[PDB]
RNA sequence: CGAUGUCGGCUCAUCACAUCCUGGGGCUGAAGUAGGUCCCAAGGGUAUGGCUGUUCGCCAUUUAAAGUGGUACGCGAGCUGGGUUUAGAACGUCGUGAGACAGUUCGGUCCCUAUCUGCCGUGGGCGCUGGAGAACUGAGGGGGGCUGCUCCUAGUACGAGAGGACCGGAGUGGACGCAUCACUGGUGUUCGGGUUGUCAUGCCAAUGGCACUGCCCGGUAGCUAAAUGCGGAAGAGAUAAGUGCUGAAAGCAUCUAAGCACGAAACUUGCCCCGAGAUGAGUUCUCCCUGACUCCUUGAGAGUCCUGAAGGAACGUUGAAGACGACGACGUUGAUAGGCCGGGUGUGUAAGCGCAGCGAUGCGUUGAGCUAACCGGUACUAAUGAACCGUGAGGCUUAACCU
RNA sequence: AAUUCCUUGUCGGGUAAGUUCCGACCUGCACGAAUGGCGUAAUGAUGGCCAGGCUGUCUCCACCCGAGACUCAGUGAAAU
RNA sequence: ACACAGGUGGUCAGGUAGAGAAUACCAAGGCGCUUGAGAGAACUCGGGUGAAGGAACUAGGCAAAAUGGUGCCGUAACUUC
RNA sequence: AGGACCGAACCGACUAAUGUCGAAAAAUUAGCGGAUGACUUGUGGCUGGGGGUGAAAGGCCAAUCAAACCGGGAGAUAGCU
C-alpha cells in the first residue's frame, strides 16, 4: 500500500496510453433502404439484410 | 491404504484382536503401505490366552485393505476391512499357527509362502 | 471418434451374457500358479453394473469365510472365463452399495421371477 | 526422422495372458515432403512435412504457392524434421506411418492441455497452510517469497502464479504397441500430451 | 477452468436461473417476440426449442411435461394447438436472434429474439 | 527512540562448505565383511511421531542419510500468537505499605485496496530499412541429476572356522517430477429416481414451488488422485583428488623440468523446455505491388488524379484456448455454435388406462419413460454483400562484375 | 502444590515413546491453621489430563454451488 | 454526521404440521433491500460433497463433523439421602 | 415449593470466523449463558468533581476519567524540541 512519493505527469500519461479507445470504421448499408449501423446489428427504423424484422 | 495411526484386525490367531500401525516400513517419507507390505505394529487390544501381549511392539504383513488391489487386467480385489498378520522382528515368518479370512495373490513373494499355505482362499 | 469405436468393436468378445444388479452371478477366472492354469470360481451378488462398451466392468460382491470380498471384473477380459447367473434379484436400483452396511438377513434381497 | 499426428482419444489393449495394456490412438496420415533443407542452402539438413486438408479459400497466397513449389496438395500446418545425416529425401514424397514398424519406443511431443492462470498449490505442488488454527485470509497463498534486506530482493525462476499448461511438452521413450498400416495409426502404451484433436509431433527414442 | 461445459451462469444461483428461463420461455411463445440480453437469448435457445419438440407429439404425457416445464396451461395451450403442427416440417432452428444494440441504463448488448414465423 | 515489530511454529525458500548419505581416491594396528582417519567433491537427497511455548534436548520407530552454518539468530504490508513485555486475579517470597520478583500460575484487539524496485504470468507500440505469410538456425537462458533392496556373478576371491566381497549385470521398490483420464475411484446444486413437511396449478391424479441442492440414493461429460504411462541415463570433452610411463636438472634417483597417459553424481556437452528486441535484430521458402502529373530553397523535398495488391485487422459463430488482451477452428464455394435426428450413457419398469385387493398397493403394457456437457450425422436458426487499415517495384557507397 | 529454586527430583500408573497428567515419597530454596487448614456430593461458556464416538484438523488436497475478484457502461473515494 | 445491514416502549397474534409466540410453508397485507450487463482465471469470503486412514493436525480436537424427538426398558461408583 | 430443570420472547456476551479508510468510532454470521428472580424494562425523580456512585475493575459519571466537562487566572511554566 501507498506511494513512496508522487508519479509524474509522464507516468501518469505513460500509463494512459493504452486508455485510448478506438473507433468502429466499419458502418455497414441496408441492402433495400441504404441505412447505416453496425454489422450484424439491426437499423433504427427496423432493418436487417434488406428484409424488414420489426415494426 | 495403512499408514501411521490405522487400526488393524489382525487375520491371523497369535493373539492380538485389533493391532495399530506404528511405522511404513521400507524408505523415507514412505506415505502408505497395503496390498501385502511390511509395516511396524504395536498391540492395542489383546485376548488373554494369545501369544502376545498387549502394548508389543512387532512387525506384520497387511494381508487385506479397504481401498483394495489393482490387478494386471484392471479388475480391482477390496474387502471390508483393513487386516494384517504379525510377525517376529528379525526372524520374520508368522506368529500364528492358523490365518481367517481371504488373502490376495500379490502377496505370493516366497519369504510369505508360509502365510499363503495356512490361507484357505486366494 | 470412429477410428476409437472401430479399435473397440474388434477386441469385444460377441457373447456376454445379460445379468442385471441383485443377481446372483458365478464368475470364471483365469489364475495362474507359475507354470499352471486354474480357472477359479467366485459366486457372489452383482452390486454394480458400468457399461461403456469395452470399458465396462461389474462388481461382484461375496460374504466368504470370515469378512465380506468385493471385486470388480472387466468384463471383456480374458481372465474372465465365464460369468453364470445362478440368481435373478427383484431390486430396484442400478448401484447396490447398501449391501455393503448389511449383513446376514438384512442383506439379502427378493427374487425377480417374472 | 518422426511423423505428425492428430491425438484420437485413448483405449486399452487386452493382452492374452490378461493384462489390459492402456494405449493412445495417434492418427498418423501420409505426411508429405514439402522442402527439403540442406547445407548448401540452409546449413543444416532436414526435411519440412504437412498433413491433412485445408479447404481452397483458408489457405493464403503465400502459403498456397510454398505447397506448389513442391507440388502436394495444401495440408494444414506445417512441420520440420531434422535429418540423421544418413537418410535423405526428396520433395513431393509421401512418407506412411510404416516407418514405426521397427521401432520399440518413441518420443512423442505435443501441446499439454491448458489450465489457464493456476495458483501455486496447483502450478508447483505447494502445501496450503492450515486450513484453520487461527489461519486469517492466507490458505492457498504462497507465503514468504524471499528473505530480508540481504538480497533485498525476489530471486529470478521464483516459483508464483501463472499461466499453466498450454505449452510443448514431451513424454520421453513410450512403447509403441501396434502400427496399423491400413487405418493409418499408431498405438502406443501410455498417455500423450494435448487434448483430442492436438497434434502429434511422434518420432524414434532418443534414449535409447 | 470449465473444459466441455455448458450452460450460463449468467451471475445467478441455480433455482433462480432455472425460474427466470421458465418465465422467459413462457413470455417467448405467448408474445412470439422479446427483447433481452445477447446471452439471455442464446441461452432462451437451449431452454425453448426442446418445448416446441415436445409440442408436436400431442397426446398427454408430453402435456403433462410442457406443464411441469412453463408452469403455464395457457402456454400449454399455444403450444400443442398452433406451435406444435406450425412447426411440423421444419427439424429444429425454431427461433432467431436479431443483435439490436446496447442498453440505455447499463450499455448490455441487447437482441431480439423470435420464433421463425410471426406470420 | 518525530518506532528498524524481538522467541517458537507454519508457508516459502536461497547460498556457504568446515560433507550426514550417495561418487572418486592415499595410509591403515586394511585377510574379507565392517571400519578408523585424511584428501578431492556442494550434482541431487537429507525422517515421522511422544513430551514441553520451546529453539535445544531426551525418548519410540524408521532411513542410504536424518549434515553444520549464513541469510535482520532468512521469511508477521505472507499466516499463527503457544512464549516473552500493558491493564484483571492468585500463590510463594521481599516490603510497615503503595507495590515488587528472566519465580510461578489462569485470562488477555496482530491494521494497510501495492506508486516504485523486484518477482511470475500476459499483451499493445515501434524497431529489425518494399510489403507480407510460413518454416527453421541457434547466441544465450532455464529444467533435470535422489536412491533402496532383491537376485545373478558366487557361497566365487578372501578366511582355521564362522562369515563374506570388489568389478560387472538384471529386476523390482520408495521418494520426486511430467503427462493423461484407458482403467480404479472422487466430484458432478445443468441427468434420473425415491421420499418428509407445506403451498400451489378448481378438484382426483399428476406435476411444480419452498424448506442449506429440503433430506437422501445413484450418476454423463468435464476437472481430477489415492488411479496409469513415462523420466533422472548410457555417451563424450576437459579435469579434482590420486595412479602411472618415459626423463633430466642431480652418471643414479625421481610421475615432469621437454614429451605421453589415466582419473569422480563436480565442470562442458548429451536429455527436455524457452529462445534472432541475439539492435551483432541470421537463414531458407513462397507470395504481392511494374500509373500519371505538377512544385520549389533539385531534395531519401513537398506535392496532386487515379489505383488499394499480397495480406491484415474489425465484425460474427465460437473452442478440450482464455481474467482481459492474446492463441486456434469456422463464416453459406459452410458442420463454427445452437437446435434437430440416430445412437451411447445414465437412472431403473413414466403416463394413461387395465386387472387383483376392503385399503395400502401389486402386477400388466414396460428394462419403460426421462435422458447435461458424450459420439455420428444433419444447413433447420445464426455466422451478409460490403466497408476498413495496408500501396504503386523499395537509399547511399563500393566491390564481384553479365552485355 | 496456582506455592519446588536445583528439576524433566526419585519410584509407580497410563503411552510404542509422556518437561503435561494421575498416585505416592519429604530433601517444605520459601505450606500451615478464619490475610483460615484439610476434606467435600451438587454446580461451572472454569484450569489440566485420558478414553470412546465423530470428522478435510491432518496425511493431501480434489471437485462442485453462490458472493466478490476479472471485462464493458455509469457514478467515483482514501492513506501518502 | 449518511436514504448508514446497529439501537427503540406498548398493543393486534389467521391456516397446516407442532408441546410452542420454536421452526417450515402459507393467508390478510406488504415488499424484491436505487448501480446494472457479461465472463465463469488465481486468490478471498459463505456453503456442499469426498476413495483409504481417523487427531497422525495444533500450544490446545480451535474449527468442522457427530449426537439430537417422544414413549417404554434400563441406569454404576459417590452422596449433604 | 424452588436465587429448580429444558427452552422462545427479553436480558446477556463464552468461542470462532468475517470486518479492521468497516454496513457499524465495538457490529455481523454459526454455535453460546441466564431466562419467576440477587430477574428484566417504560416513565419521572435523587446523588456532582477530591465530589458522586461502585456484588470493587480504579469500573462508571454524555463516544472524554488514577480526578469530567465549559469559561476564566492565562500569553501558567519549558535549563526541552
Ligand atoms: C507497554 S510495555 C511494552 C513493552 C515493550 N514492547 C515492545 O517494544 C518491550 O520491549
Ligand atoms: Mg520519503
Ligand atoms: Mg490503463
Ligand atoms: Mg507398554
Ligand atoms: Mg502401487
Ligand atoms: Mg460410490
Ligand atoms: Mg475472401
Ligand atoms: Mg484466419
Ligand atoms: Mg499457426
Ligand atoms: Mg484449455
Ligand atoms: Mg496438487
Ligand atoms: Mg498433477
Ligand atoms: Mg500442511
Ligand atoms: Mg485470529
Ligand atoms: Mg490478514
Ligand atoms: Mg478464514
Ligand atoms: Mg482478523
Ligand atoms: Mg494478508
Ligand atoms: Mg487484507
Ligand atoms: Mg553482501
Ligand atoms: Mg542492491
Ligand atoms: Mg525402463
Ligand atoms: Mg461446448
Ligand atoms: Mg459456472
Ligand atoms: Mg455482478
Ligand atoms: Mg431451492
Ligand atoms: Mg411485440
Ligand atoms: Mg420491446
Ligand atoms: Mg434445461
Ligand atoms: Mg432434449
Ligand atoms: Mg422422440
Ligand atoms: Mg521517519
Ligand atoms: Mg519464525
Ligand atoms: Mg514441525
Ligand atoms: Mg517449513
Ligand atoms: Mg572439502
Ligand atoms: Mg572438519
Ligand atoms: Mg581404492
Ligand atoms: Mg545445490
Ligand atoms: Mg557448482
Ligand atoms: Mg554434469
Ligand atoms: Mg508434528
Ligand atoms: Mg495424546
Ligand atoms: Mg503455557
Ligand atoms: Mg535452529
Ligand atoms: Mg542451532
Ligand atoms: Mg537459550
Ligand atoms: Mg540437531
Ligand atoms: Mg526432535
Ligand atoms: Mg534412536
Ligand atoms: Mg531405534
Ligand atoms: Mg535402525
Ligand atoms: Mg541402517
Ligand atoms: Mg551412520
Ligand atoms: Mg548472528
Ligand atoms: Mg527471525
Ligand atoms: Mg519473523
Ligand atoms: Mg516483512
Ligand atoms: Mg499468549
Ligand atoms: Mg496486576
Ligand atoms: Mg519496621
Ligand atoms: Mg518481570
Ligand atoms: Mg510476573
Ligand atoms: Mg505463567
Ligand atoms: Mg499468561
Ligand atoms: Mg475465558
Ligand atoms: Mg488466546
Ligand atoms: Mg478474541
Ligand atoms: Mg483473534
Ligand atoms: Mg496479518
Ligand atoms: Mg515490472
Ligand atoms: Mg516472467
Ligand atoms: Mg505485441
Ligand atoms: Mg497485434
Ligand atoms: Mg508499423
Ligand atoms: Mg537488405
Ligand atoms: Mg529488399
Ligand atoms: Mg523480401
Ligand atoms: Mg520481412
Ligand atoms: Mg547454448
Ligand atoms: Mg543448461
Ligand atoms: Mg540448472
Ligand atoms: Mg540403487
Ligand atoms: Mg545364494
Ligand atoms: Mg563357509
Ligand atoms: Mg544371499
Ligand atoms: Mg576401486
Ligand atoms: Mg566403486
Ligand atoms: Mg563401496
Ligand atoms: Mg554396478
Ligand atoms: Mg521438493
Ligand atoms: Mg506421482
Ligand atoms: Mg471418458
Ligand atoms: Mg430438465
Ligand atoms: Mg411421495
Ligand atoms: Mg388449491
Ligand atoms: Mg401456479
Ligand atoms: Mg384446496
Ligand atoms: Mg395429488
Ligand atoms: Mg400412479
Ligand atoms: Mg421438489
Ligand atoms: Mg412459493
Ligand atoms: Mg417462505
Ligand atoms: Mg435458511
Ligand atoms: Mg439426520
Ligand atoms: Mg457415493
Ligand atoms: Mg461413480
Ligand atoms: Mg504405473
Ligand atoms: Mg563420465
Ligand atoms: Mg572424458
Ligand atoms: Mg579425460
Ligand atoms: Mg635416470
Ligand atoms: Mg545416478
Ligand atoms: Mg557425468
Ligand atoms: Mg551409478
Ligand atoms: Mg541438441
Ligand atoms: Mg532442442
Ligand atoms: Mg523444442
Ligand atoms: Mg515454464
Ligand atoms: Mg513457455
Ligand atoms: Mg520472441
Ligand atoms: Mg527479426
Ligand atoms: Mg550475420
Ligand atoms: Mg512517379
Ligand atoms: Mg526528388
Ligand atoms: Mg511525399
Ligand atoms: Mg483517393
Ligand atoms: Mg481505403
Ligand atoms: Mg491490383
Ligand atoms: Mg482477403
Ligand atoms: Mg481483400
Ligand atoms: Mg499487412
Ligand atoms: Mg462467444
Ligand atoms: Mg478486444
Ligand atoms: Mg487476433
Ligand atoms: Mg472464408
Ligand atoms: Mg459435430
Ligand atoms: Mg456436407
Ligand atoms: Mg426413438
Ligand atoms: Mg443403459
Ligand atoms: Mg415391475
Ligand atoms: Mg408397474
Ligand atoms: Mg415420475
Ligand atoms: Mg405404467
Ligand atoms: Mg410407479
Ligand atoms: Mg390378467
Ligand atoms: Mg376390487
Ligand atoms: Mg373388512
Ligand atoms: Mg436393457
Ligand atoms: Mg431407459
Ligand atoms: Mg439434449
Ligand atoms: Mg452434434
Ligand atoms: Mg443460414
Ligand atoms: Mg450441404
Ligand atoms: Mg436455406
Ligand atoms: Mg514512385
Ligand atoms: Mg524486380
Ligand atoms: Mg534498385
Ligand atoms: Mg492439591
Ligand atoms: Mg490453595
Ligand atoms: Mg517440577
Ligand atoms: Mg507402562
Ligand atoms: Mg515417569
Ligand atoms: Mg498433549
Ligand atoms: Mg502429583
Ligand atoms: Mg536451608
Ligand atoms: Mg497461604
Ligand atoms: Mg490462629
Ligand atoms: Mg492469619
Ligand atoms: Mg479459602
Ligand atoms: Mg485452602
Ligand atoms: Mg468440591
Ligand atoms: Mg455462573
Ligand atoms: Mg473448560
Ligand atoms: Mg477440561
Ligand atoms: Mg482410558
Ligand atoms: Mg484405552
Ligand atoms: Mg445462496
Ligand atoms: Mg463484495
Ligand atoms: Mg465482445
Ligand atoms: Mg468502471
Ligand atoms: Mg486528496
Ligand atoms: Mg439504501
Ligand atoms: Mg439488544
Ligand atoms: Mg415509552
Ligand atoms: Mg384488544
Ligand atoms: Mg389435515
Ligand atoms: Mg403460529
Ligand atoms: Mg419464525
Ligand atoms: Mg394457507
Ligand atoms: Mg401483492
Ligand atoms: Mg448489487
Ligand atoms: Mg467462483
Ligand atoms: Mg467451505
Ligand atoms: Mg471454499
Ligand atoms: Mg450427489
Ligand atoms: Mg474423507
Ligand atoms: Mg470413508
Ligand atoms: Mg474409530
Ligand atoms: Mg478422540
Ligand atoms: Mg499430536
Ligand atoms: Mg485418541
Ligand atoms: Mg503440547
Ligand atoms: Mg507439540
Ligand atoms: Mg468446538
Ligand atoms: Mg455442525
Ligand atoms: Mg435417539
Ligand atoms: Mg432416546
Ligand atoms: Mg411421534
Ligand atoms: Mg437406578
Ligand atoms: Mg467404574
Ligand atoms: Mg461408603
Ligand atoms: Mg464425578
Ligand atoms: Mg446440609
Ligand atoms: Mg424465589
Ligand atoms: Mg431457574
Ligand atoms: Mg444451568
Ligand atoms: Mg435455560
Ligand atoms: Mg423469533
Ligand atoms: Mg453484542
Ligand atoms: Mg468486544
Ligand atoms: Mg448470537
Ligand atoms: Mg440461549
Ligand atoms: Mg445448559
Ligand atoms: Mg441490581
Ligand atoms: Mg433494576
Ligand atoms: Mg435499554
Ligand atoms: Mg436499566
Ligand atoms: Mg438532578
Ligand atoms: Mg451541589
Ligand atoms: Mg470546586
Ligand atoms: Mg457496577
Ligand atoms: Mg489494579
Ligand atoms: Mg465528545
Ligand atoms: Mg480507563
Ligand atoms: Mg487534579
Ligand atoms: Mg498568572
Ligand atoms: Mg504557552
Amino acid at each position: 500500500a501507498v506511494q513512496q512519493n508522487k508519479p509524474t505527469r509522464s507516468k501518469r500519461g505513460m500509463r494512459r496510453s493504452h486508455d485510448a479507445l478506438t473507433a468502429v470504421t466499419s458502418l455497414s448499408v441496408d441492402k433495400t433502404s441504404g441505412e447505416k449501423h453496425l454489422r450484424h446489428h439491426i437499423t433504427a427504423d427496423g432493418y436487417y439484410r434488406g428484409r424488414k424484422v420489426i415494426a | 491404504m495403512i499408514q501411521e495411526q490405522t487400526m488393524l484386525n489382525v487375520a491371523d490367531n497369535s493373539g492380538a484382536r485389533r493391532v495399530m500401525c506404528i511405522k511404513v516400513l521400507g524408505g523415507s517419507h514412505r506415505r502408505y503401505a497395503g496390498v501385502g507390505d511390511i509395516i511396524k505394529i504395536t498391540i492395542k487390544e489383546a485376548i488373554p490366552r494369545g501369544k502376545v501381549k498387549k502394548g508389543d511392539v512387532l512387525k506384520a504383513v497387511v494381508v487385506r485393505t479397504k481401498k483394495g488391489v489393482r490387478r494386471p487386467d484392471g479388475s480391482v480385489i477390496r474387502f471390508d476391512g483393513n487386516a494384517c498378520v504379525l510377525l517376529n522382528n528379525n526372524s520374520e515368518q508368522p506368529i500364528g499357527t492358523r490365518i481367517f479370512g481371504p488373502v490376495t495373490r500379490e502377496l505370493r513373494s516366497e519369504k510369505f509362502m508360509k502365510i499363503i499355505s495356512l490361507a484357505p482362499e486366494v | 471418434s470412429n477410428i476409437i469405436k472401430q479399435l473397440e468393436q474388434e477386441q469385444m468378445k460377441q457373447d456376454v451374457p445379460s445379468f442385471r444388479p441383485g443377481d446372483t452371478v458365478e464368475v470364471k477366472v483365469w489364475v495362474v500358479e507359475g507354470s499352471k492354469k486354474r480357472l477359479q470360481a467366485f459366486e457372489g451378488v452383482v452390486i454394480a453394473i458400468r457399461n461403456r462398451g469395452l470399458h465396462s466392468a461389474f462388481t461382484v460382491r461375496k460374504i466368504s469365510n470370515g469378512e465380506g470380498v468385493e471385486r470388480v471384473f472387466q468384463t471383456h477380459s480374458p481372465v474372465v472365463d465365464s460369468i453364470s447367473v445362478k440368481r435373478r434379484g427383484a431390486v430396484r436400483k442400478a448401484k447396490l452399495y447398501y449391501l455393503r452396511e448389511r449383513t446376514g438377513k438384512a442383506a439379502r434381497i427378493k427374487e425377480r421371477l417374472n | 526422422i518422426g511423423l505428425v499426428g492428430k491425438k484420437v482419444g485413448m483405449t486399452r489393449i487386452f493382452t492374452e495372458d490378461g493384462v489390459s495394456i492402456p494405449v493412445t490412438v495417434i492418427e498418423v496420415e501420409a505426411n508429405r515432403v514439402t522442402q527439403v533443407k540442406d547445407l548448401a542452402n540452409d546449413g543444416y539438413r532436414a526435411i519440412q512435412v504437412t498433413t491433412g486438408a485445408k479447404k481452397a479459400n483458408r489457405v493464403t497466397k503465400p502459403e498456397a504457392g510454398h505447397f506448389a513449389k513442391a507440388g502436394v496438395e495444401a495440408g494444414r500446418g506445417l512441420w520440420e524434421f531434422r535429418l540423421a545425416e544418413g537418410e535423405e529425401f526428396t520433395v513431393g514424397q509421401s512418407i506412411s506411418v510404416e516407418l514405426f514398424a521397427d521401432v520399440k519406443k518413441v518420443d512423442v511431443t505435443g501441446t499439454s492441455k491448458g489450465k489457464g492462470f493456476a495458483g501455486t498449490v496447483k502450478r508447483w505442488n505447494f502445501r496450503t497452510q492450515d486450513a484453520t488454527h487461527g489461519n486469517s485470509l492466507s490458505h492457498r497463498v504462497p507465503g514468504s517469497i524471499g528473505q530480508n534486506q540481504t538480497p533485498g530482493k525476489v530471486f529470478k525462476g521464483k516459483k508464483m502464479a501463472g499461466q499453466m499448461g498450454n505449452e510443448r511438452v514431451t513424454v520421453q521413450s513410450l512403447d509403441v504397441v501396434r502400427v496399423d498400416a491400413e487405418r493409418n495409426l499408431l498405438l502406443v502404451k501410455g498417455a500423450v500430451p494435448g487434448a483430442t484433436g492436438s497434434d502429434l509431433i511422434v518420432k524414434p527414442a532418443v534414449k535409447a | 477452468m470449465r473444459h466441455r461445459k455448458s450452460g450460463r451462469q449468467l451471475n445467478r444461483n441455480s433455482s433462480h436461473r432455472q425460474a427466470m428461463f421458465r418465465n422467459m420461455a413462457g413470455s417467448l411463445v405467448r408474445h412470439e417476440i422479446i427483447k433481452t440480453t445477447l446471452p439471455k437469448a442464446k441461452e432462451l435457445r437451449r431452454v425453448v426449442e426442446p418445448l416446441i419438440t415436445l409440442a408436436k407429439t400431442d397426446s398427454v404425457a408430453n402435456r403433462r411435461l410442457a406443464f411441469a416445464r412453463t408452469r403455464d396451461n395457457e402456454i400449454v395451450a399455444k403450444l400443442f394447438n398452433e406451435l406444435g403442427p406450425r412447426f411440423a416440417s421444419r427439424a429444429g432452428g425454431y427461433t432467431r436472434i436479431l443483435k439490436c444494440g446496447f442498453r440505455a441504463g447499463d450499455n448490455a448488448p441487447m437482441a431480439y429474439i423470435e420464433l421463425v414465423d410471426r406470420s
